[PDB]
């Protein structure tokens, strides 16, 4: 759909992948946390190339399309909610229930045909861990679960995190995330010295080719992802050296971080323990557009009681935030935004010359290409096209 | 109950004809081979009426955006359609068409 | 020409509309009022995607296009008009009569055989009530008149206005324009409450499709327009429900106005009367590129002599143009710029959901498509393409 | 591979040479000066649409694709030079040498079976006159000789100079450059009053077309040109006329400037003498990508000493670069902007209409079309295709 | 008045041969198959010789930008030729091609 | 050692490719062409393909990752984006049993 054929042709291995330029349809994707929405005050955001509305109404969470039925304006540019239940585009006066979608009113022609007969697209919202999830996609939801990495919605897992949009498509995130050899950019991060963190340069890998992953697709409420098994054979890099000469050294502190490392559909790593051996990390590659994706960050730690939360809470906002989720992760950031070129044209996705430990990024291409429930389209933007046969 | 529409005679295999009713919304009368189906004039689309449209075999074409329908079932065949039309139940009687004034 | 020709075979009832992005050719626009152009100081602009010049010589306006034949430069990036009746390009000195075209003269070579067989492409220029339109298009132009709503060229019509550039395709202007339910909008407009106007929020149609509009498809010189009809057999809706509770109601004021509306092509609106009872509204949507247009806005008010001029001209600059062209129509502006994106793709032509009251904008799109004098394509801008 | 087949069919005299908007493969450029470039301090340029790290290692310079083979980063975006002979990949530490582009090293994972079995893109490089010349090209280089004009590279030809970014495709430079007609736009330059200079207003031509110029192709060192000859049998220019009156006149300064004007490939212009008797003008255009190129000026001047040098690079600062360099040429660069949009869909190389001083051009698109090394595709810039 | 150019048999069909002339610009006479046709030799397009393009059929392309002309009516067959060809009749006799002196 | 023993030539069809372990060293991939069996390195030179999971076309086997392409018989590279030859390895049958160099050809 997205791609130049003769491409998709070249990458048997994973067309499905290299095609999904948009993202995967049908999944869940966090967008915002709690918090950042109130009760009756509608907001924006773009979700696989898609305008949303999310409003709060008697504390529950409804999304419809921000795209009026009418003559396609946003109902964003001047929101009318003129009842607790209905939103009323701005133009002709087009109301919708924010329930069903369903065209209840026209307040410019109270007598029109289209009322009862036409509805706006929604979609299924859900809060977790105070975070907000948005199902881009048709028919009933799955469970959350299917789409979230193990743990993070477990009863004591207290989740606090970070959001911001980042100009790279979401898959160049996802693979830097999985990326084993990756953990050369963070060797000066402030974190490896200030939080005395063990962190190897890279990894001589041993045994064979199954041995560097396990693929899940086992998993009892149907998540569908890989570990990153480089270092149970492999021999961790903690000098690096040219022409045989030591130029490099990893970092000898005493805390060990990221023993497991794992990619779930839709785009969400885990890395456990981080940024502390006590903690977790849990963050989404989240499709905006071919050019853009939300960074949604989490971490988590058990807490058993409010006395731990807040504690939890105030080193989050005075060290893990500003040291683990800038100080460490920053350095992805730009990461990302360094493929962009090579890629930008769909010829990085030929010519890219990999090496050993890309091994558990094929092994996502090949899990994501088989497992997703869908690719977004163009076409699914701008609305569904079919000619009859 | 029933609308007398025209002699079966009248319409030649892959015609339309609009039936206006007085106080209410137009039908279409579809001709496929021999068969008669009726439906909405008006396109579930917007506000084309059909029987300006185009027909292929039993799929209307609207003239407005090409979206289409089935005339047999009433269910879109082409995008951007999304919404059935009303099928109106259509008895032919000693060679005279014959419309259902509600719809089934 | 302009549009995937997959869109232009869905849309059968307007296919040459759709194509219309770059605008119709072989029509007559304003593009700015008389008082900007003085005499020997050339102006530039952009009409139909085509970049000209215009200058004013004896009092008389001239169009020539801003692109020198040799090499494709703007001759505006330098203008070097050496006699009153020339212009020179900066680059090697082609020269130009104002008057037909003609390449009359080259400054770096005067034995070039190409002086006096070759013509850079003028375009008729006519002023009007302080107004300058430019015949975009070939051969001889037809009278202003067909390309003007009737009255605006009235002995007595005294023409005020104010233009702009508006970024959406000029057809999102004039069907926000001519739109019956747009009126919603303009709800809250401060002309509304300090003018006292009788405002609906929209119409309840009554009697047929066919009684909802008025096409024009000839007159005296040969206009072709639209009427909107709806508020013949229409029930005016001044209490908005949802689920049978008010939550709006519109302005119960004592001017009635918009009595009748048109639209004409080649993209021109007509409000009789508007802003004010003894008043008239004619308003332009001129197709400057694809992304583009002038709002080029008019008001009209018969006038006798020079104290009701005068008197017309104080009432315009100290509340019409304000209250009215500002304070109203300002809410068009937004509104055909919410339309840019659903229509960008040439998608929203297929995918739009009408509704009743826009049976006045497919019969203008019908209007438009059957009675339009040629379609503007990228290659009347960049020069006409054929193979033998 | 660059422009559309239907436009390249029909300019049947130099389809090459309008295929070429990246430019020429397999020449000489100059991209920067000597001076610019310091040990261990790695420089970022694109040339004919690649990106190019330059590094000076034991005084000697070094060029490599600024390209990581591994996931097609930039090295620049984070320069990592750990060993004096190598450059380290910021991403995953894959290590080159700057010497053979040899992926010599993987600081992630010494075990790597890439290693010693990859080689990233190397250019030669060679500095000249206190100028950076990069071969982009493949294979064993030609002599620098080959892609220079005559006499730039002679044992006593002092050369200064200056470069800069300009946005227009480099083959409106070399034409502007070498257009003999575009003298006009430089009749009001402060060179002209501020050296005396002589200079007509453009040529009348005589003799037949063979005459106009001299196409070498005969030099022994292989370069290939054009000299423009219109002022041979053509009458120059001093009276610019429109119907036969005097409006503009040349300038009739005592020195004789420009002589000799040829253009070289892969671009680049040879003035002499310029802009004084006892001085000559050496200009690059060179292709950075479709829209921009390196205006890489230099003046010569014979200099027989050390004091010579230094009194010339005085009068270069305070006089020749401010007066010549800047006040003549910036005329050459707006001029080079203006014809961007006439050209930038390709259009223009079809519907330009040229006249007799063109007849230059021509020979030197007939030239660049028949003597070029090759020709830059997107292909050499995102890596080249073939099935088997 | 008529300019007496060459042997019909100088030129083989489908060929085009430039006659300068003193003191005026340079025809192009075109031999299509055993007929023989005359034009102004410039492109009324730019600079470019006729005589040094391709003729297809009755009509001359221009060598420069692919413009095209009718060489039996001069008219533009192909852009970016707009400006029509001045045509010299012409008259075989005995063997001998005549162009007129002036064009029609 | 010298000859690594893979299978009967009986044990291949024509056009198809044999993975070959081996103890210390990298894998080699052998091919059948018609009656003809050639040998090459079996990771592709491009990146970590395993070439004996691609498609044989005649003498030219083609990566199952980005379809670049090699000739089986001189290993030099027939599809981009492959740039780099393959080691070939020499085969040989005797008693029918198909052996292939431990050493690349130099
Ligand atoms: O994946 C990792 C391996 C080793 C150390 C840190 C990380 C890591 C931590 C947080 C977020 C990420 O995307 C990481 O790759
Ligand atoms: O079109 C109208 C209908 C009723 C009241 C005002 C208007 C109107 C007047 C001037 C310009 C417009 O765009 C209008 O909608
Ligand atoms: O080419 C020229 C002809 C007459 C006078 C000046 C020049 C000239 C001098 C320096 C740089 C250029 O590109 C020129 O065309
Ligand atoms: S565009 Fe929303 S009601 Fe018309
Ligand atoms: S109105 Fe029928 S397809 Fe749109
Ligand atoms: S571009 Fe105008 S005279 Fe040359
Ligand atoms: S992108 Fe350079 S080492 Fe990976
Ligand atoms: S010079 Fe003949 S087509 Fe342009
Ligand atoms: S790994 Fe074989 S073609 Fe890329
Ligand atoms: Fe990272
Ligand atoms: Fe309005
Ligand atoms: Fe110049």
């Amino acid at each position: 759909a997205n791609v130049d054929e003769a491409i998709l042709k070249r990458v048997k291995g994973w067309a499905p992948y290299v095609d999904a330029k948009l993202g995967f349809r049908n999944h869940w994707y966090p967008v915002m946390f709690s918090k950042e929405i109130n009760e009756g005050e509608p907001k924006t955001l773009k979700l696989l190339g898609e305008n949303l509305l999310v409003n709060r109404i008697d504390g529950k969470l409804y999304c419809l399309k921000d795209r009026c039925l009418h003559r396609g304006v946003q109902l964003s540019v001047k929101v009318e909610c003129k009842t607790k239940s209905t939103i009323t585009c701005w133009y002709h006066a087009w109301t919708y229930r924010w329930e069903d979608g369903v065209l209840c009113d026209i307040l410019t022609n109270p007598t029109s045909a289209q009322i009862g007969r036409q509805k706006l697209k929604t979609y299924p919202v859900q809060e977790a861990k105070g975070c907000v999830f948005i199902y881009l996609g048709d028919g009933d939801p799955p469970p959350l679960a299917r789409d979230t990495p193990p743990n993070f919605l477990d009863d004591d897992m207290e989740i606090l995190g970070k959001n911001q949009i980042i100009k790279s498509n979401w898959r160049l995130a996802v693979e830097n995330g999985f990326d084993p050899s990756h953990i050369y950019i963070h060797k000066d991060s402030i974190l490896v010295k200030d939080n005395d963190l063990a962190l190897p340069l890279g990894f001589a890998p041993g045994g064979d080719r199954k041995q560097q992953t396990r693929v899940v697709d086992d998993d009892v409420v149907g998540r569908k992802g890989v570990y990153d098994l480089i270092g149970e054979h492999g021999v961790p890099v903690f000098e690096g050296t040219i022409g045989g000469e030591v130029v490099r050294e990893g970092a000898y502190g005493e805390k060990i971080v990221a023993n497991d490392i794992s990619i779930w559909l839709p785009g969400v790593l885990k890395v456990n323990p981080f940024p502390n051996p006590d903690m977790m990390q849990f963050e989404w590659y989240v499709p905006i557009d071919e050019n853009t994706h939300y960074y949604f960050q989490t971490l988590g730690k058990p807490c058993a009681n409010d006395e731990e939360r807040k504690k939890y809470e105030q080193e989050f906002e005075s060290k893990w935030k500003p040291m683990a989720l800038e100080g460490f992760n920053n350095d992805d950031i730009w990461a990302r935004e360094a493929m962009v070129d090579f890629y930008a044209d769909d010829k990085g996705w030929v010519n890219e010359i990999l090496f050993e430990s890309d091994e558990a990024i094929v092994a996502w291409r090949k899990l994501a290409s088989e497992h997703n429930q869908g690719i977004q389209t163009q076409a699914h933007v701008s609305g569904l096209e079919h000619h009859h046969h | 109950i029933w609308l007398k529409v025209c002699a079966a005679s009248d319409m030649q295999p892959g015609t339309i004809r609009r039936v206006n009713r007085v106080g209410a919304a137009p039908l279409a009368v579809y001709r496929v081979g021999d068969q008669f189906y009726a439906t909405e004039d008006t396109c579930t689309h917007g506000i084309a009426s059909l029987s300006e449209g185009t027909l292929d075999g039993d799929v209307i074409e609207c003239p407005f955006h090409g979206g289409a329908f089935n005339v047999c079932t009433g269910m879109p065949a082409s995008s951007p359609c999304t919404v059935p039309l009303g099928v109106f139940e259509v008895e032919v009687k000693e060679g005279e068409v014959y419309v259902a004034g509600e719809k089934k």
